């Protein structure tokens, strides 16, 4: 889980909105709902801050060249698809497999398309430059050389990598295909996000039915 | 005759002294920029108070006549001074037709060149006169400046005022109940004010409580579409209801056989019934005695029966007695009104009541039995019903007849409505509609819902009525309130300009230079198709800025678009670098506050203590929670600073390899703090007690000094174990070897990197001195703590729904019985506020403990050692961190490695020399076009490809991308040449 | 959510922006690299192990 | 109520108290006395014109005199010897002030 739905709730509008007498009576309670409004807007701006700290950690949007020469590693399932928003196949599947009383949901500062663009920038800079785009300037590197350095990072020599690169690329492609199969068949993968949004919706429905309570 | 009003028409709200503080009050004031009336004796209204501005040159004006009629009908104000003695009163003097003087007396007070301002008002019977005499050299209009009209004397007259005239060039305005913000200076006078009802800029100033507001977006109020008309919808049920058949009725039944009559298809005109004095008592519980004429019921029942005098209280929800037990009982939640007359004149051995019965009977139930007595068929047990002791020859023993209007508010087709008149139905217009008692604001649109013949109206999840079947014309209309939402203002900063823009959240521009965006309607900002890196977020990527000057509205630039040159055989390698450090400030501790129940709530109050003792262990629980928060703050301080057992000291020499540490080394001239730490201390600045931390300012400065000194003197061995001193050059060499660059390039670049670190420390000095945004997190934490404390204190000044907020006044004014419930309400409110405060304190303690564990890990793994995590100790490959003391926080000096200069080079995944694939030990294979080289990953150190850096392995016809090359071998020259 | 979000930001800056060496931090097994994908109010990772 | 050790034992709800520092009660310097501050006796009513007055009127010529901003000294009337009777109905004669 990353972000919550930005539930911004006006204190008065929720409790007894559109009532001058009740607003005056609530004014006698000091700053209960004033401090409550400030705290809830603080939760909202803090959720936006979390979104920024988790997505907008880079200040440059990178794009891959038209030739998807990644050394045999298919990425269209993870690279954004321009034929439709600018989301990928897996991203579109995730968007597909997962779907008025003073409680206004403020739109995120970073909408769906902007989040797609952030993700595109991040993963594209990754696949194109290893870790240099995050360290300093984006120094492009061959993907085979990147895998070589990663293998040298866990204690194995890249000689076996370059001997078995065909089988390794085939294994990565078949793993992308299996992950397509999984994220398309078993939607229990996003069960965590589903339970988070369900808890949010349940809290909202409880807050609403409280107005029905006596 | 309109005119400008900069700040005129301001008076002191009370007699309270204030010094260098801003206080906001709401009172009848003259709004800013509100054109008044110019003259050169008209009776002008006094609807809500008028502000007077007089320009006298020859004392032509002598007094005024204040009041409502002001024609010698009621007491009217008179103020005259015959050049020797001032006569002031509302005296009911023998006024002429036009009251004046030759050139029932309640108040006995019978005692241009200059601008004379006056405010003549009376509140709560006390006349408050305000005046101010100031010189001016101007005859056009009111001049620039501020003046607060001072109440010189209070006059107890107690007179209404709605009309007034001048007795003789003068100015007259009008006061309105708006919100005002007053500013008090050091001497205790008012210098300037801001009316937050004028424009969104002033609204932002008002909601921020500051004359100078920072640049940003702020919610001030809620945009509500006011109802333009009023719709009344009721069915054609004009058949009047025979309420005379129950009120003017000549016949009534007894209580044992109380008759009931269902009422339907009626018109309930309660006007004459309520206004008639025939009702001795009219006690309505579910409804109001005065709000009967506008309600409309669906179906109601009318019950008529007779009761005695002392049992009148028994006809009520939740009552007992002979009748309420065995003859007739009301519902515990009965909604309606009880009608009982002084029927001693109106209403004789024929009124019956029951004495014995099995148990209580259900509300509105009819039980009729004339036999089967309890204990003592023709035996001692006999007729269980006895008659009342009334007689035409026979106060409390006299009969009182009762009628109950059982108002059943069940959802059903309306049959009995009040005498209201229906209006025409409008659509798509939020108005004050009334559909059979259902009121609200919203639009009435033709809905496509298929209501069933029995279903009357619909509802949503919110239990609110979603659709209403129009009772006159059988159609289904949806109820949906039109646009509403918080009003957000965009201000570029009062320090630069005063032109602002307004953002309406999720509202189309058809309802309110106008621009419409995804976030709603944007007013005050011109839409710009360009893109810029914004500062004020609007919503959905829309942003605002102040540029050449006006406010621009645009979509945000997601960043400097830099399409990378990614390919199969291209690569760039850094050749130059800059040692740039970032001031990462993370708050670690909070102010150790403690709060006592009695002292906070109603300190020194035995009645308070006795009443609160009934509230159980709330107090010990709260005190335990607060002491736990304090000891947790102390434990966080210990875990973040006291991580080294021994206190190390720096040697008398300061030969730190050429690195200037005087800005980070402690200065014993004062607090043994560094220069940067001294600046930080200089740039960062009831029942509640600020418990001193276990490590106060001096001890914490000493310990931070010890930490940073041991660091800069021994690298990480002092944290690893016994402090092993190491030269700072070798320390830098190891920090370099920790990110993948060798020490040879260091000891070559040593003097330049020393100068670079010195200039970096200087730039950090300049930044920490000029821009205080780095300490923004600490400032926010301190402001949050101070604001929570001020809120907890101002709650003591709030009423919480009680009569007042001063417990002393309450206990000295109220009797013990009512004072019990009043102090109970006070305890409820104050304990709720304290519970909210302590819960928010535990929440802030949890977040500050999360950040404190983060800071401890960062320092214990980055200062006590060297972090290897990417972007954990600053952007880029991390080298080392230097801590600095901070009030309730910690400042880090994250020495990082950042590349500066790069070059395009030709590369290959491997090289082949004699049929064998070669691979580097630690580096990258690159070339400059004609000769091949090998260099490090984070620095361009091209070297000949030696077998001390590569090796032979495998073949070359299976790997892709490999290229031919010639390999060096440090033993092959030795063998051959 | 904010603790898990600090965790996720660290995991991204250490696993996408870099390569963690902590075992069982970017999934089971020795870690190589991760790939983030857009998700409604969330994010998913493709931990190559 | 005997010694601080017993105070700790009684506030900790135990007979054995481990090492540490504990808050038992709230030490508060109680007020030694009280002080009442109010404006001068100035702006005194012309009560001498009614209480120590010389001449009065008849029964059918009872005129109302609305006196403002007064100070009601009632001790002189409560202890007056020139007035033989002091029979008081509406409130208690001792709490007239
Ligand atoms: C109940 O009965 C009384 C008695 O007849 C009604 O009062 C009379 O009121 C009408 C209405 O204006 C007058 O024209 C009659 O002259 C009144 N009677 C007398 C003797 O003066 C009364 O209107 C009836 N209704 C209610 C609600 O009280
Ligand atoms: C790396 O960049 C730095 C920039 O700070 C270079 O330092 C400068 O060198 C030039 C010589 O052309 C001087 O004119 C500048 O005054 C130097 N900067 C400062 C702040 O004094 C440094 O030369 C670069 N390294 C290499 C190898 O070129
Ligand atoms: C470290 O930097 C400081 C600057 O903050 C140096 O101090 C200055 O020294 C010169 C030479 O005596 C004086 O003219 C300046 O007035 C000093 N600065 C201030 C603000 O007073 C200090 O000499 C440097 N130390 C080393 C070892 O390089
Ligand atoms: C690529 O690097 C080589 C290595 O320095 C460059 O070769 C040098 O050119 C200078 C010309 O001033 C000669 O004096 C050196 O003898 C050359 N070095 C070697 C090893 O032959 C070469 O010029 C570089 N290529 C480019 C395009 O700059
Ligand atoms: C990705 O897989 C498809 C299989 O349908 C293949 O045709 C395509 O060439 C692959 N992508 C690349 C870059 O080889
Ligand atoms: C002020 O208005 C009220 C309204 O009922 C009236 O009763 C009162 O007599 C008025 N005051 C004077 C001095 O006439
Ligand atoms: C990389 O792509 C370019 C595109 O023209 C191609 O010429 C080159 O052969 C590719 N690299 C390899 C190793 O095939
Ligand atoms: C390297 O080549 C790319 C593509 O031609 C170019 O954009 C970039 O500026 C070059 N690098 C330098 C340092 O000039
Ligand atoms: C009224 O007169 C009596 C008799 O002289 C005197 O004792 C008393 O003090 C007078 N009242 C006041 C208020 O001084």
């Amino acid at each position: 889980p990353v972000s919550m739905t930005k539930t911004s709730v006006d204190c008065t509008m929720y409790i007894c909105g559109d009532s001058t007498e009740c607003s005056n009576l609530l004014l006698q309670y000091g700053s209960f709902c004033t401090q409550l409004n400030r705290a809830l807007t603080g939760i909202a701006v803090e959720q936006d801050k979390n979104t920024q700290e988790v997505f907008a950690q880079v200040k440059q949007i990178y794009k891959t060249p038209p030739i998807k020469d990644f050394g045999g590693f298919n990425f269209s399932q993870i690279l954004p698809d321009p034929s439709k928003s600018k989301r990928s196949f897996i991203e579109d599947l995730l968007f597909n497999k997962v779907t008025f009383n003073g409680l206004t949901v403020l739109p995120p500062l970073l909408t769906d398309e902007m989040i797609a663009q952030y993700t595109s920038a991040l993963l594209a800079g990754t696949i194109t430059s290893g870790w240099t785009f995050g360290a300093g300037a984006a120094l492009q590197i061959p993907f085979a050389m990147q895998m070589a350095y990663r293998f040298n990072g866990i204690g194995v020599t890249q000689n076996v990598l370059y001997e078995n690169q065909k089988l390794i690329a085939n294994q990565f492609n078949s793993a992308i295909g299996k992950i397509q199969d999984s994220l398309s068949s078993t939607a229990s993968a996003l069960g965590k996000l589903q339970d988070v949004v369900n808890q949010n919706a349940q809290a909202l429905n409880t807050l609403v039915k409280q107005l029905s309570s006596n | 005759a309109y005119t400008n009003s900069f700040t005129r028409g301001v008076y002191y709200p009370d007699k309270v002294f204030r010094s260098s503080v801003l206080h906001s009050t709401q009172d009848l004031f003259l709004p800013f920029f509100s054109n008044v009336t110019w003259f050169h004796n008209p009776v002008l209204p006094f609807n809500d108070g008028v502000y007077f501005a007089s320009t006298e040159k020859s004392n032509i004006i002598r007094g005024w006549i204040f009041g409502t009629t002001l024609d010698s009908k009621t007491q009217s104000l008179l103020i005259v001074n015959n050049a020797t003695n001032v006569v002031i009163k509302v005296c009911e003097f023998q006024f002429c037709n036009d009251p004046f003087l030759g050139v029932n007396c309640t108040f006995e007070y019978v005692s241009f060149k200059n601008l004379r301002e006056f405010v003549f008002k009376n509140i709560d019977g006390y006349f408050k006169i305000y005046s101010k005499h100031t010189p001016i050299n101007l005859v056009r209009d009111l001049p620039q400046g501020f003046s607060a009209l001072e109440p010189l004397v209070d006059l107890p007259i107690g007179i209404n005022i709605t009309r007034f005239q001048t007795l003789l060039a003068y100015y007259v305005g009008y006061l309105q109940p708006r919100t005002f913000l007053l500013k008090y200076n050091e001497n205790g006078t008012i210098t300037d004010a801001v009316d937050c009802a004028l424009d969104p800029l002033s609204e932002t100033k008002c909601t921020l409580k500051s004359f100078t507001v920072e640049k940003g977006i702020y919610q001030t109020s809620n945009f509500r579409v006011q109802p333009t008309e009023s719709i009344v919808r009721f069915p054609n049920i004009t058949n009047l209801c025979p309420f005379g058949e129950v009120f003017n009725a000549t016949r009534f039944a007894s209580v044992y056989a109380w008759n009931r009559k269902r009422i339907s298809n009626c018109v309930a005109d309660y006007s004459v019934l309520y206004n008639s004095a025939s009702f001795s008592t009219f006690k309505c519980y579910g409804v109001s005695p005065t709000k009967l004429n506008d309600l409309c019921f669906t179906n109601v029942y009318a019950d008529s029966f007779v009761i005695r005098g002392d049992e009148v209280r028994q006809i009520a929800p939740g009552q007992t007695g002979k009748i309420a037990d065995y003859n007739y009982k009301l519902p515990d939640d009965f909604t309606g009104c009880v009608i009982a007359w002084n029927s001693n004149n109106l209403d004789n051995y024929n009124y019956l009541y029951r004495l014995f019965r099995k148990s209580n009977l259900k509300p509105f139930e009819r039980d009729i039995s004339t036999e089967i007595y309890q204990a003592g068929e023709g035996f001692n047990c006999y007729f269980p019903l006895q008659s009342y002791g009334f007689q035409p020859t026979n106060v409390g023993y006299q009969p009182y007849r009762v009628v109950v209007l059982s108002f059943e508010l069940l959802h059903a087709p309306a049959t009995v409505c009040g005498p209201k008149k229906s209006t025409n139905l409008v659509k798509n217009k939020c108005v004050n509609f009334n559909f059979n008692g259902l009121t609200g604001t919203g639009v009435l649109t033709e809905s496509n819902k298929k209501f069933l013949p029995f279903q009357q109206f619909g509802r949503d999840i919110a239990d609110t009525t979603d659709a209403v079947r129009d009772p006159q014309t059988l159609e289904i209309l949806d109820i949906t309130p039109c646009s509403f939402g918080g009003v957000s203002v965009i201000t570029p900063g009062t320090n630069t300009s005063n032109e602002v823009a307004v953002l309406y959240q999720d509202v189309n521009c058809t309802e309110v230079n106008v621009f419409q965006t995804r976030a709603g309607c944007l007013i005050g900002a011109e839409h710009v198709n360009n893109s810029y890196e914004c500062d004020i977020p609007i919503g959905a990527g829309i942003c605002a800025s102040y540029q050449t000057q006006s406010i621009i509205a645009y979509t945000m630039s997601l960043g400097a678009e830099n399409s990378v040159a990614y390919s199969n055989n291209s690569i760039a390698i850094p050749t130059n670098f800059t040692i740039s450090v970032t001031t990462e400030i993370l708050p670690v501790s909070m102010t150790k506050t403690s709060v006592d129940c009695t002292m906070y709530i109603c300190g020194d109050s035995t009645e308070c203590s006795n009443l609160l003792l009934q509230y159980g262990s709330f107090c010990t629980q709260l005190n335990r929670a607060l002491t736990g928060i304090a000891v947790e703050q102390d434990k966080n301080t210990q875990e973040v600073f006291a991580q080294v057992k021994q206190i190390y000291k720096t040697p008398p020499i300061k030969d730190f390899g050429g690195f200037n540490f005087s800005q980070i080394l402690p200065d014993p001239s004062k607090s043994k703090r560094s220069f940067i730490e001294d600046l930080l201390f200089n740039k960062v600045t009831n029942g509640l007690t600020v418990l001193p931390p276990l490590l106060t300012d001096e001890m914490i400065a000493q310990y931070t000094s010890a930490l940073l000194a041991g660091t800069i003197t021994s690298g990480w061995t002092f944290g690893a174990g016994a402090a092993l001193q190491i030269p700072f050059a070798m320390q830098m060499a190891y920090r370099f070897n920790g990110i993948g660059v060798t020490q040879n390039v260091l000891y070559e670049n040593q003097k330049l990197i020393a100068n670079q670190f010195n200039s970096a420390i200087g730039k950090i000095q300049d930044s920490l001195s000029s821009t205080a945004s780095a300490l923004g997190k600490l400032q926010d934490v301190v402001n949050q703590n101070a604001q929570a404390l001020n809120t907890l204190v101002k709650q003591l000044s709030s009423n919480f729904g009680a009569i007042s907020s001063v417990l002393n006044d309450i206990l000295s004014r109220l009797d013990p019985p009512e004072a019990e419930v009043q102090i109970d309400r006070l305890i409820t409110g104050r304990l709720q506020s304290l519970q909210t405060y302590v819960t928010q304190q535990l929440i802030r303690a949890a977040e500050i403990r999360a950040s404190a564990n983060l800071a401890a890990t960062k320092m214990s793994e980055c200062v006590l050692g060297q972090s290897k995590r990417v972007d954990f100790c600053g952007k880029g490959y991390h080298l080392m961190s230097f801590p600095q003391s901070a009030p309730h926080g910690v400042v880090f000096l994250h020495v990082t490695y950042v590349p500066a200069q790069e070059k395009n080079f030709t590369t290959a995944p491997a090289i082949c020399h004699d049929g064998k694939a070669h691979f580097p030990r630690e580096g990258v294979f690159v070339s400059n076009g004609t000769h091949w080289f090998v260099t490090q990953r984070n620095f361009y150190e091209p070297q000949i490809i030696t077998t001390d850096n590569t090796f032979v392995s495998g073949n070359c016809d299976v790997v892709i991308g490999i290229v031919n090359n010639t390999v060096y071998d440090p033993l092959q020259p030795e063998l051959d040449s």
